């Protein structure tokens, strides 16, 4: 079969600049080649065919060039929904194959986060298990570090992180720490908190509340 | 308008069939080619199969080849992947894609549907609010210990979108997922108006609506 290579495989660039993603034959396609978008959660979307031909409502920022085993993918002006992975694929050979893909991420302006916290619900507790969940909301960079405490002890091995994708109009991310307990280690403490350090803020924030209130 | 509705994918046992099915409106089906195409992260995206609605003539990836069959009734619009002898190699995104003549680029694509290969059974998730004890206030909702993968999340009904964050699921070590949905709403708002998260988990048909009270 016939190896399409990508190359990088991610990629972070302003809005407004010139990205260039590069595709590779392991043989001969002429101009035989496509060029998709798939965001996440998002089947992907037809941009370039025939190497150099831009698809109907496909914006003019992306462009195609190259020929034999040398493709070219260009977003002249980046724009924060262009967020995606963008795959080659050759399409005059069987088994068509496509490319592992480039993820294209959007370079910002450093945003801080806006931190709360959330205590288990009376709901919940009726069944034997306490989650507490401490929500950081749109920041900027991605790398941010969150510490719980239970009656101002550190925590460990009892919390699960999740990251959004990066938000397609203001190319920002969001994070949730989710701490989990039995019924019983929640039920012999009162204070709960999370202590958030990002590059946004000067001095970690946080956010607590006393069980019972 | 051009749709490639996806039906019949969902949780398989290993060594178990599936039958997926493509419904194609608002265009000639028999006018171009049909095809499969899977995503599965980490992996990318690869060409499964391929259908000529007129003829009934169709080409297959040679790793496919023998274990799928691709089939179509022209009086439905619909064609049909039979999966055999499924592997959890096989779990993936499966895409109903269409092209025309020799040239295979896919300008029109289904919405995908998720194929999961696991020994593991369907647990619906259990809904918790998620609500506090300055000008904007957060609240949101907690999808707990469901299986198998997806769970969709609106707020009132679908009214409210923006500001609306619902994280990726989480594989727990009990095997079971887990996710939250959260939303930043103005804080004058947690008196006067009612906040109702609506989780749906269509594997298990569990549908609640939970109502977020500060």
């Amino acid at each position: 079969d016939i190896q399409m290579t990508q190359s990088p495989s991610s990629l972070s660039a302003s809005v407004g600049d010139r990205v260039t993603i590069t595709c590779k034959a392991s043989q001969d396609v002429s101009i035989g080649v496509a060029w998709y978008q798939r965001k996440p959660g998002d089947a992907p979307k037809l941009l370039i065919y025939s190497a150099s031909y831009r698809y109907t409502g496909v914006p003019s920022r992306f462009s195609g060039s190259g020929s034999g085993t040398d493709f070219t993918l260009t977003i002249s002006s980046l724009q924060p929904e262009d967020f995606a992975t963008y795959y080659c694929q050759q399409y005059y050979i069987y088994p068509y194959t496509f490319g592992q893909g480039t993820k294209v991420e959007i370079k910002r302006t450093v945003a801080a986060p806006s931190v709360f916290i959330f205590p288990p619900s009376k709901e919940q507790l009726k069944s034997g298990t306490a989650s507490v969940v401490c929500l950081l909301n749109n920041f900027y960079p991605r790398e941010a570090k969150v510490q719980w405490k239970v009656d101002n002890a550190l925590q460990s091995g009892n919390s699960q992180e999740s990251v959004t994708e990066q938000d397609s109009k203001d190319s920002t991310y969001s994070l949730s720490s989710t701490l989990t307990l039995s019924k019983a280690d929640y039920e012999k403490h009162k204070v709960y908190a999370c202590e958030v350090t990002h590059q946004g803020l000067s001095s970690p924030v946080t956010k607590s509340f006393n069980r019972g209130e | 308008e051009v749709q490639l509705v996806e039906s019949g994918g969902g949780l398989v046992q290993p060594g178990g069939s599936l039958r997926l099915s493509c419904a194609a409106s608002g265009f000639t089906f028999t006018d171009y080619t049909m095809d499969w195409v899977r995503y599965a992260p980490g992996k990318g995206l690869e060409w499964v199969a391929d259908v000529n609605p007129n003829s009934g003539g169709s080409i297959y990836n040679q790793r496919f080849k023998g274990r799928f069959t691709l089939s179509v009734d022209r009086s439905k619009n619909t064609l049909y992947l039979q999966m055999n002898s499924l592997r959890a190699e096989d779990t993936a995104v499966y895409y109903c894609a269409r092209n025309l003549g020799p040239s295979f680029y896919f300008d029109y694509w289904g919405r995908g549907t998720l194929v999961t290969v696991s020994s593991a059974s369907t647990k619906g998730p259990s809904v918790f609010p998620l609500a506090p004890c300055g000008g904007t206030a957060a609240l949101g909702c907690l999808v707990k210990d469901y299986f198998p993968e997806p769970v969709t999340v609106s707020w009132n009904s679908g009214a409210l979108t923006s500001g609306v964050h619902t994280f990726p699921a989480v594989l727990q070590s009990s095997g079971l997922y887990s996710l939250s949905s959260v939303v930043t709403v103005p804080s004058s708002s947690l008196g006067t108006q009612t906040y109702i998260c609506n989780v749906n988990h269509k594997p298990s048909n569990t549908k609640v609506d939970k109502k977020v009270e500060p």
